[PDB]
């Protein structure tokens, strides 16, 4: 079928542009027609731009045009969508979508999307921390355990317990924003108890704006 | 705002039926243009639900439908069940000046009727690699209660004490139950000259409480 593969998340300085890239997988882009859709946190989607198979032409909305730029590497299945002079209402979740050119839906399959964040702070990756376990975590035959991600910035992290070998019972909290300007997040996964002597607990976090990945070792208080 | 407009919210009870509205103009939906419904669940990516106005593609359930008339547009759900608790766009083409691609603004669909649930509180103490490196936070992870209205207040010994305490907005987990967290930075010496912290977590008028104390290595 189709599948999608977007770049990774950043921050860009107020007046900068950003590149957002779109890898397609199962059809070639040439039967693909190629939209990108975005959403400010807590706010609806809005249409930039994309294809119009009836008129085999890129189509940017009004309030974009003159800012983005759509093109494709048919080479590689590759489509781009460029955003110049980024302000804070640029910030927002990048989707690329796209539907079979042969109808005329563009968003048949929408892609993972892309948070762009803009401003003028820094990059800061993650301090990661271990939560043990204890008899102050413990509910009889299950644990709770769990990994502190602090200080980082700007969003997102993601977590994953064991490689994704533990995922029931894993729960990732959102973050909070702290005075510093700076998020935070926890991660719990609740394990069996009778385990912890033996067993190898490891969170696993992805700060994909500062390229950084921490596995941590979690381990029973002592 | 949306060139489309749809209701804010909608709700239902389960087992019932509920509609959401679509409208809009001469140059979109009664220009003939086909009505393209979007179902965003809690913490995802929008996914196709209806398409060319009243076809489901393969996966959604026939529970839901969709209608078009004149300028507006509908999309009904039967049989309303926990899970369709979402945010539903509708999207359709504007003529207006070129080709384009317009959005309703969305609408929040509430199931009513769902069963009060109480917190799962878990309080963790600072780490002592975090301790070693001159910092000290105190971790309250709050998870499956509903409704999502939560109070957490925290104490130090048997004092209630506000300096330092960082909070999350309830967000809505994927089963429609709800989270936060709560956070209270301290130095280690205030962690270390206390007899113990509180995070005290209160819900429809019922309170958890779990505390955590310098002297445990449990």
């Amino acid at each position: 079928q189709v599948q999608l593969v977007q770049s990774g998340a950043e921050v860009k300085k107020p007046g900068a542009s950003v590149k957002v890239s779109c890898k397609v997988s199962g059809y070639m882009l040439i039967e693909l027609s190629m939209h990108w859709v975005r959403q400010a946190p807590g706010k609806g989607l809005e249409w930039m731009g994309g294809f119009d198979p009836e008129d085999a032409e890129t189509i940017y909305a009004q309030e974009f045009q003159g800012r983005v730029t759509m093109t494709e590497d048919t080479s590689t299945d590759t489509a781009y969508m460029e955003l110049s002079s980024l302000r804070s209402e640029d910030t927002a979740v990048y989707y690329c979508t796209t539907g079979p050119a042969v109808t005329n839906r563009p968003a048949d399959y929408w892609g993972p999307g892309t948070l762009v964040t803009v401003s003028s702070a820094s990059t800061k990756g993650p301090s990661v921390f271990p939560l043990a376990p204890s008899s102050k975590s413990t509910s009889g035959g299950t644990a709770a355990l769990g990994c502190l991600v602090k200080d980082y910035f700007p969003e997102p992290v993601t977590v994953s317990w064991n490689s994704g070998a533990l995922t029931s019972g894993v729960h990732t909290f959102p973050a909070v924003l702290q005075s510093s300007g700076l998020y935070s997040l926890s991660s719990v996964v609740t394990v069996p108890s009778s385990s912890l002597g033996t067993q190898t607990y490891i969170c696993n976090v992805n700060h994909k704006p500062s390229n950084t990945k921490v596995d941590k070792r979690v381990e029973p208080k002592s | 705002q949306s060139v489309l407009t749809q209701p804010p919210s909608v709700s239902g009870a389960p087992g019932q039926r509920v509609t959401i509205s679509c409208t809009g103009s001469s140059s979109n939906i009664g220009a003939s243009y086909d009505v393209h419904w979007y179902q965003q669940l809690p913490g995802t990516a929008p996914k196709l639900l209806i398409y060319a106005n009243s076809n489901r593609p393969s996966g959604v359930p026939d529970r839901f439908s969709g209608s078009k008339s004149g300028t507006s547009a509908s999309l009904a759900i039967t049989g309303l069940q926990a899970e369709d608790e979402a945010d539903y766009y509708c999207q359709s083409y504007d003529s207006s000046l070129s080709y384009s691609v317009v959005f309703g603004g969305g609408t929040k669909l509430t199931v009513l009727g769902q069963p009060k649930a109480a917190p799962s509180v878990t309080l963790f103490p600072p780490s002592s690699e975090e301790l070693q490196a001159n910092k000290a936070t105190l971790v309250c992870l709050i998870s499956d209660f509903y409704p999502g209205a939560v109070t957490v207040a925290w104490k130090a010994d048997s004092s209630p004490v506000k300096a330092g305490v960082e909070t999350t907005t309830p967000s809505k987990q994927s089963n429609n139950k709800y989270a936060a967290s709560s956070y209270l930075s301290l130095t280690p010496e205030q962690w270390k000259s206390h007899r113990s912290y509180s995070c005290q977590v209160t819900h429809e008028g019922s309170t958890v409480e779990k505390t955590v104390a310098p002297t445990e290595c449990s």
